[PDB]
Order: C-alpha cells, then structure tokens, then sequence
C-alpha cells in the first residue's frame, strides 16, 4: 500500500531525479511519457522476468488511483521502489498481540481511544487529532470507536 | 496524512507498547517476589530441643501438603482452561479461517538483477 | 531455509521454491540420446540431452519419456531428470533444502519407495515428503471440500474430499490422459494424408493439439456442421512450411475424453466417472460435492470443456441440485501452487520425513504415519 | 471410571508429594536443612500458584476475546 | 440465584433456566467421531462433534446416542453431552447453579447414583434433584390428578396420580417409543426400494417419520383405501434430490404403538396399557382418571392420535364414564415446562440435595428421603 510512499517520503529529491533520468534513458523512444502496466510487463518479459497480465492489472490498480493505468511522478517513484521488497516479515505476531492485549488496560476486550491518546503522547510525533482520526479510520474497520483484535491484526498486518 | 508519518507513528506505537508491556511484566515479577516472600515466613529455631524441631517439621509438612493441594488443583484448572481456549481458537478458525493462506513472492528477484537483465551492456550504474 | 516444491508430473516437470506464485522452471521431461553417427570432431556432442535442450535438437534425437502412466518405468533417466532439475534449472544444491514430491493416487508402492530412496541416498536431501496430486489442487482453489478431477498428461484421477476428510473408497483413477489424446490425434490425422511417425513428430502433433483442438458443446451437431460448411477448417504451419488444414479432427481428438470407446477403452468418460465417484460418497455430502466440482491439470485446458462437462453432469444429476464447475485460469500450475501453499504452512512443518527416521526404518517409512 | 481414574490419580499425586517426614533421628543441622527444604518447596509452590493466577487472568481475557469474535461472527 | 432445569431425555436434550416458558437450547443428543482418514492439514478437525454440530457434519460421522432406553449406556459420552450443554449452549458455569435432572420411572438405581455422583464431582454443582418425568408433565397441565402417558423417544411410561398421591403399584413402563418406530419405518421403506442403512441415514428416516406419518383413526379402512385409490401418496425430497413417494407406509409406522406385535413385541398397545394401569387403581378414583387422561412426550405428536386413543379407550371402558384426552399444543416441552414450574416453587426450595448432605452419606443419598 502506502508503504512505498512512506519509504520514498523518507527518501529525497535524489531518488526523484534518479528515476526521472532512468525514465529518460530506458523509456527512450516511448510515445506515452509514463510507464503502463502492459509496458512494464513487456519490459519484464524483455529482461527475462515473467509476470502475468492479471498480475499486471492487479499491480497497476494498486499503484494507479485515477484509473489512468500509468504512473504519476509520486506514483512512478512508488512503483519503481515497489518492484523490490527489501523489508518483510512485519514485526512479530505474538509479541504484538500481547502488546495489544495489555493495551486494553481495562481488559474488556475493547480499546479505549484515550489509551491510544496516551500512547501517542508517548510517541510524540508531529501529529494532529485528525491524523490519529484518519489512522483509526484505517484501523477501525467496523467503525465501533475502538480497536477490535481482528482489526488490530488487520491494521498491523505486516507492519514492521 | 502522509504515509511516512503514518509508518513513523506505527513503529513509535510498537516501541511504546513493547516498552510498557516489558516494564509492567517486570513490575509484576517484582510484586510477585515481594508478596510471595511476604506469604512464606522464614523461621529460626536452631539449637532447640528436637521435640520442637519435629513439631516444626510436621507443621511445615502439613503446610507443604496444603500448598501442593491448592497449587496442583489450580494448575489442573488452568490447564483445562487453556485446553478450552485452544478449542475455541480452533472453533473460530474453522468458522472463519480457510482464506488465511499466505502468499510468498520470489519472482520479484532483487531489483539489481532486474535492472541488469533489462540493461545488459548499458548496465553500468543502474 | 526454504523448501523445494518439485512436481514430477508426466510431460512437464514443474519446480520452484516454496512460497511463490508460479514454478520457477517448467520444461518437458524427455531424455533423448542421439541416433545418427556424427562426423564433426570436437563439436562437444553430449550423450544425452534432457529437458528443454532436447526440444531444440529433437531433429536428430530419439526422445523417450521416463514416466509412462504416473508410474516411473526407467529409473536411470528419471534420476538424470532430477539431477538436471536441481543443478541447472534451479542451481541449488539439494543438501540444504527439503523437497515435496507429488504422486498420483493408487500408484504402485515400489515406485514411491524407490523415489524416496533415491532422494535420500543419491541427492541426500534433508527431508522429503510425498503428497497426492489432487489434495494440492484442492489447496490452490482455497476450498476445503469438493471433488477434484485432475486430468494430467499421464493419468486422470478423481479424488473426492469433504471437510478435509478424504474418502479413500471413492477414488476413480482412469488411465486416459493427454498422451493418449496425442496418439489418437496423430492417428486420425492420417485420414487427410499427413503422416507423423517419428518420436520427434509426436511433439509437432502435440503442438497441433494444444493450439487448435477444442471440445464441442454438442458432438452430433458439430459433426453435422463440419460436414456441410467449411467455417471450422483452421490451418497451421509445420516447422518447415507446407501448411495443413484440420477439419473435423479439431473436436474429435478431445472428444475421446467423454467417449473412451474411440481409442478402444471400455470405461466411461470423464463426465460419468465424476458422477460415479460422487454417488459412491455418503448421501449427505453429495450436494456439496455437486456444487464444488473442481477442474485441474493440463488437459482440462481445452476451450469449451467447462461447459460440456457441466451440461453432461446436469443431465446425469438430479434436477434440483446445482452443478457448478470451478475452472480457475491458472489450471495448469494448480497442483504446484497448492504444493507451494502446503509447504509454506507452519502446521505442516513437522510432517516431513526426517533423514534420521529413514535411517531407522528404511525406505518403507513412507507408507507409515508420515504418509 | 474416568472420573474415578482422575480422583485416584490426583490422590496418588497427593500421596507422592507427601515425603517421608521421619527425621527426629536427625541432628540439629540436618533438621534445619529439612526445614529449609520445606520452606523452599513452599515458596516455589507460591511462585507456581502466582504464575497460575496470572495465566488464568490471561486465559479469561482471551476467552473474552473469543466470545467477542463469536458475537462478531453472527 | 436461578436454577438450571436440565432434562436429559433420549433423543433431544432440553435445557433452560427455571421460570421461563420454553427451553433455551434444544439439540439432539448424539456424539459422533469421524470415521474417514482426513487429508487436509490444519483444518482444525476435532475428535468428537456433539449436539447440533454433528447434525450438520453427519455425512462423515458415525453418530451414536449415549442413552438407549432411558438408561445411560456410555457414561463418557453422556458427560461430554452435559459439559457441552452447560458451557456452550447456556454459557453458565455450573458452580453457581442448582440443577434439576429428570429420570424415567423404574430405571436402574446405578444410573441415578452415577448421575448424581457426576453432577457433584465433575461439574461440582451446589445442589441437584432428580424428578420423575411424568409428575412434571402433570405439573405443566395445571392439574393435580390424572394419568399421564409420556411417550418419549426412549421409553413410554404411564404414571397414574390422584390428588397428588402417586400410585407406585400402577406404573406400567413399556419400552416401545420413537426410536423403535424409526427403525420399523426404516425397515418397511425397503418394500418400495429405498434402502437406508448408515447411522446417518437414520436421521433422514426420522425426518420422514416426523413430517409425513400420521395415526389412522381406523386401521383396516385406511389399509383398504390406500390399496385402491392414490390420494394418500405424499412425496418427499431427500437431501440430494430423488424424491420418494410414501404410500401406506404413512400410517403403518405409527400404528406400531397400538399393535406392538408389528415389531415382535408381545405387550399390548398404548391404548390398552393405559386401561390396565387405570384398572389397577382403586375403584373410587377411576372416574377421575378416566376424565383426566393426559398425553405428553414427543411421540404423541402424531396427527390424529388424540382421537384414535379416545376411541380405543371408549371401546374398552364402561359406557357410562366420560373419556377425555388432554392434548396440549405444547406437548413436546411439557416435561420441561413442568420442571420449570416445580423449580420455581417456594415450597420446593428445601428439597434439593445439598452438597454437604452428599458428602456425609455418599451417592446413595438419592434413594433416601431426598428422593
Ligand atoms: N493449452 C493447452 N491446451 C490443450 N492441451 C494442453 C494445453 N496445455 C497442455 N496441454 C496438455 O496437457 C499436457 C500437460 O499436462 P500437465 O498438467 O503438465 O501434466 P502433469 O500432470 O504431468 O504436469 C500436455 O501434454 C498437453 O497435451
Ligand atoms: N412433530 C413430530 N411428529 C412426530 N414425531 C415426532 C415429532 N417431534 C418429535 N417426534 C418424535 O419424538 C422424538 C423426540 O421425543 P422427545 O419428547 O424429545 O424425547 P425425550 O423424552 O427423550 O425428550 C423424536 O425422536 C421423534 O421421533
Ligand atoms: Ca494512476
Ligand atoms: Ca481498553
Ligand atoms: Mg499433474
Ligand atoms: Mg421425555
């Protein structure tokens, strides 16, 4: 998902110019000015990788939001850093499950968002209340106002 | 919000929860040691007549019997509870597991190799 | 470490590391010694080209498959194929990787025991496990019930499964498969003048079958139409020119699946052995098996088979039950995808046949608890 | 009897844990050692029972989680 | 606190808290181990499905009732059923609730003593009481006299009661019940071609019996009519299609109640054991018993039995007495409703067998004053 967005936002304009020039050199002679799903799939075939057209459509739907089938500058960098998955295994299931079970200090099976507030105060990153609101929206799938254990698994699924 | 700050918040929360859980576990261990030391009382009756020594022997033998009875009963109960917990875990999975099959990708070989296979002779810097 | 999910098959060996989506290396399983004399000196001519190399030099070789019908008839050639698969197509020494072979149902014991003995003595793997080719194809569909018809190239078998409990008394294994269809197509092509005899030209007939043949929805109507119009005659260019035109041989070759009397086999088609396999099951799980009929294997890739089979079963089955035929687009590699999923499971990690166990009980360990 | 078997087995464990407290024939130091043995056994059982209590708390909370998911899966 | 009114029964376990109108959880009492091998790994397959879960997976199980005829023949399975009933269908720990089991008349002592020993040692209830299944059914009718025929699924018993004083010398217990009718129906269905053999298909035959069978008002006339016309043949759809047509098997299955010679039993029908049970009573309470004949239990739910029984008894009884048959619409749960009423009484609150009493006298306390 937005994992590659986070990774490249950690990165700087060096990657921007690097991938721009890489497009200039390798995609030289193209008529579209971007990279298409079929375009990248044929490129993979040319180099020797064998992706499938269904996988091509899946990946382009994942990277393309506007439905264009190509890559915006930020989307282009996200896809370029996407093809390699350096970070995997996303923390540990059991330890984080214990952390979440103790997160419910009231131990009622439900997460008070004030506990989330205090934990975030501990985190202290530059964040507004709407940011944690959006994060909960990302996490509170059933919109119950708390953090469900299964939804806790979902939103932390694969999170390093 | 921007995904970078989102991931930073996620890892910050991971660290916060981990450290708080560890600290609470350590505090629970300290309280356990303190309260258990409070519960069992050290004795000092050396040099006494063996009548009283054996009186203490019998008293503490009975005490050991009582504590063993209680603890073994509680342990059997807890084992039964954990067995039932595993049963319910299996029940929940068989209710709504199935699709929980993970996927691993290796065709996406390291991007350096992909860039080499793409470029070839002109694979000098990328 | 990672596990090697090999899948011997019969016609195409599919292999790759556990946890991916598709096999890493897929290549025909043929070993062909040269047959002519050879006059150039120092050309570096080998004594046996295996795998995909012998599909390019097939003009001067005598290709011979080492697996006839599921069973293995030529152990030296099979050992050569495995050695090639490990060392040249994957380039991973087997000393550091578990292996997960696959085997058809109802196969001779000696075949399986020899397979495990080879894997443990020659290649010296850490641990290997043998699995039935249909359970994997059921894994790949993400189901847990259903009756799977795995019509490979060697043998077609039909294993029904319910709630994870396989029904050993309802497995119907039939030995008609892709190879017999290739031979029958090669035999009916002679009715127009094209004669293919050499074992190398069997590959050309196989390519014709793959690219042109299709399964007719209704056989008699197609036979009548192809005999009046000429809208079916599709042409194909041989490896040297001289295009050929296939008429009603197009849907007569794969029709043998539903009428095995064409090649002289007595048994009933794949449309009726599935219904018989269902009817042997208990009376209370027949609805679920009707609704979750799964297709797999290469030979079930003919264009238009998922409709003919559904029509036939709906004709046979009671009118109330719903008949549904699951035909995923990734049919060919379904068994291997399922094998990867099974090898990637944590619960399965203690079912491997560890080498010390083999040292204590001999090759007959495979029939024991570690199945 | 399975319940009979359970009761008999638990009573057997009860009997086994009953060590031979036949020790008046000992001297002062040996009896002090035996008393320390009993004391350490009691404290270890205290640790075991505390572990049982915290694990039971965890088991109850996880059963609450299980029932929550059951209700969610109507 | 509230009392748990459990009612073991034989065929359906009915339970619920005291003071309500209907049992909270009603589910068949069957425990079925799987019988096939099972090939899917990690599917979470248990070793025994009890209660209503084993009526959905019955296609691959071997269901076996733990209660044969009132008596309990397999104590481990019965303990499993009780554990399921307490923990999963009611979700109330038994450590905080009195229990009120029910037991058929004239049952072996050891059964009752083992029942109380289990309830006090394994589940560790505060106090339990065992009551005769017919007195409760008399409670539910709001009467205080009357002779109740409680034709369950295990055993049919006929307890006469007057003014609250039970007559122990006039209890006529007969072992023909719903299960024997199911077996006889399964045996006469074979006369048309339908063969049900598996222990899972006994459930299908039970469903046929429940939905189609009825008691004929006059047997010979119905046998003559069904043999000439075809207005009786009702069809029924099996769990997989292939509808079946039941002819004069409809009223021949439940006719066994009034002529137990059909299944080879010597004794007289339920129409004549009631009259015999009345005639053993004193000469001055026969009119009241004639006027207050009560029906209960599941098997007395056949459409048209309250008229056949009245006709038969009127034929047997003297012409002056009035014969009335009380057949409440809530017949099936009559025993449990009566149990709830009895457990809700204040006068009854001191009759429970308190645990300290059991500790002082052992399991043989149940035969003592606390009956
Ligand atoms: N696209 C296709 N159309 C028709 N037939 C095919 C197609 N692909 C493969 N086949 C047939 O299936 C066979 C390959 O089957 P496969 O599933 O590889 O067998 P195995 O089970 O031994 O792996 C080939 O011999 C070919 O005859
Ligand atoms: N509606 C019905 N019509 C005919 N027979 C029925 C009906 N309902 C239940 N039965 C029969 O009664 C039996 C259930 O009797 P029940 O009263 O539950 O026995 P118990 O006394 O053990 O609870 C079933 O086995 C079935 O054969
Ligand atoms: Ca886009
Ligand atoms: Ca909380
Ligand atoms: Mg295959
Ligand atoms: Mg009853």
């Amino acid at each position: 998902d937005d994992i590659y967005k986070a990774a490249v936002e950690q990165l700087t304009e060096e990657q921007k110019n690097e991938f721009k020039a890489a497009f200039d050199i390798f995609v030289l002679g193209a008529e579209d000015g971007c990279i298409s799903t079929k375009e990248l799939g044929k490129v993979m075939r040319m180099l020797g990788q064998n992706p499938t057209p269904e996988e091509l459509q899946e990946m382009i739907d994942e990277v393309d939001e506007d439905g264009s089938g190509t890559v915006d500058f930020d989307e282009f960098l996200v896809m370029m850093v996407r093809c390699m998955k350096d970070d995997s295994k996303g923390k540990s299931e059991e330890e984080l499950s214990d952390l979440f079970r103790m997160f419910d200090k009231n131990a009622d099976g439900y997460i008070d968002l004030d506990e989330l507030k205090m934990m975030l105060q501990a985190t202290g990153e530059t964040i507004t209340e709407d940011d944690i609101e959006e994060l909960m929206k990302d996490g509170d799938k059933n919109n119950d106002g708390r953090i469900d254990y299964d939804e806790f698994l979902e939103f932390m699924k694969g999170v390093e | 919000i921007s995904a970078s700050r989102k991931l930073q918040l996620k890892t910050l929360m991971l660290q916060i929860a981990k450290q708080e859980m560890e600290r609470e576990a350590e505090e629970r261990r300290g309280e356990k040691g303190r309260v258990l030391r409070t519960r069992c009382q050290p004795l000092e009756l050396d040099g006494l007549g063996f009548e009283e020594l054996q009186d203490l022997c019998r008293q503490l033998h009975a005490r050991v019997d009582k504590v063993d009875e209680e603890r073994y009963d509680v342990e059997a109960k807890v084992t039964k509870n954990i067995t039932e917990i595993a049963d319910l875990t299996q029940k929940i999975y068989d209710l709504r597991g199935k699709f929980k099959r993970p996927t691993l990708r290796r065709v996406r070989i390291s991007a350096d190799a992909m860039m080499q296979a793409l470029l070839g002779t002109r694979a000098k810097e990328s | 470490t990672t596990a090697l999910v090999c899948d011997n098959g019969s016609g195409l060996v599919k292999a790759g590391f556990a946890g991916d989506d598709a096999p890493r290396a897929v290549f025909p399983s043929i070993v062909g010694r040269p047959r002519h004399q050879g006059v150039m000196v120092g050309m570096g001519q080998k004594d046996s080209y295996v795998g995909d190399e012998a599909q390019s030099k097939r003009g001067i070789l005598t290709l011979k498959y080492p697996i006839e019908h599921g069973i293995i008839t030529n152990w030296d050639d099979m050992e050569k194929i495995w050695h090639h698969t490990f060392y040249n197509e994957l380039r991973v020494a087997p000393e550091e990787h578990p292996t997960l072979l696959t085997e058809a149902p109802l196969n001779p014991k000696a075949n399986r025991e020899k397979m495990t003995q080879i894997m443990f003595e020659t290649f010296n793997v850490p641990a290997m496990y043998v699995a039935i080719q249909a359970v994997l194809s059921l894994y790949a569909s993400g189901r847990t019930t259903g009756i799977v018809l795995d019509s490979g190239d060697g043998v077609t078998h039909n294993v029904p499964i319910y709630e994870g409990y396989a029904l050993p008394h309802a497995i119907m294994r039939l030995d008609l498969a892709g190879r017999d269809l290739t031979d029958y197509l090669m035999k009916i092509l002679t009715e127009r003048g094209y004669s293919f005899v050499t074992t190398a030209e069997r590959e050309i007939v196989r390519d014709i079958k793959e690219k042109l043949c299709y399964v007719a929805l209704d056989f008699e109507n197609e036979m009548a139409t192809a005999a009046s119009s000429s809208s079916l005659e599709k042409s194909y260019e041989l490896p040297d020119g001289q295009v050929i035109t296939i008429g009603n041989e197009r849907f007569r070759c794969p029709e043998t699946l539903f009428q095995p009397s064409f090649i002289g086999m007595e048994s009933a088609g794949i449309h009726e052995t599935t219904y018989n396999s269902i009817m042997k099951c208990d009376i209370d799980i027949r609805k679920d098996l009707y609704a979750n009929n799964v297709l797999s294997g290469g030979t079930t890739m003919y264009p238009g088979i998922a409709d003919r089979m559904q029509k036939e079963i709906t004709a046979l089955a009671p009118s109330t039950m719903k008949i549904k035929i699951i035909a995923p687009p990734e049919r060919k590699y379904s068994v291997w995808i399922g094998g990867s999923i099974l090898a990637s499971l944590s619960t399965f990690q203690q079912m491997w046949i560890s080498k010390q166990e083999y040292d204590e009980a001999g090759p007959s360990i495979v029939h024991r608890k570690c199945f | 009897g399975k319940r009979q078997t359970e009761r008999e087995k638990k009573k057997k464990i009860l009997a086994e844990r009953r060590k031979a407290l036949a020790i008046d024939h000992l001297n002062e130091d040996q009896l002090r050692e035996k008393a320390k043995e009993l004391w350490q056994s009691i404290h270890n059982l205290e640790a075991e029972k505390f572990d049982l209590q915290e694990k039971f708390k965890q088991q109850k909370y996880e059963i609450n989680v299980l029932r929550n998911r059951i209700n969610d899966n109507q």
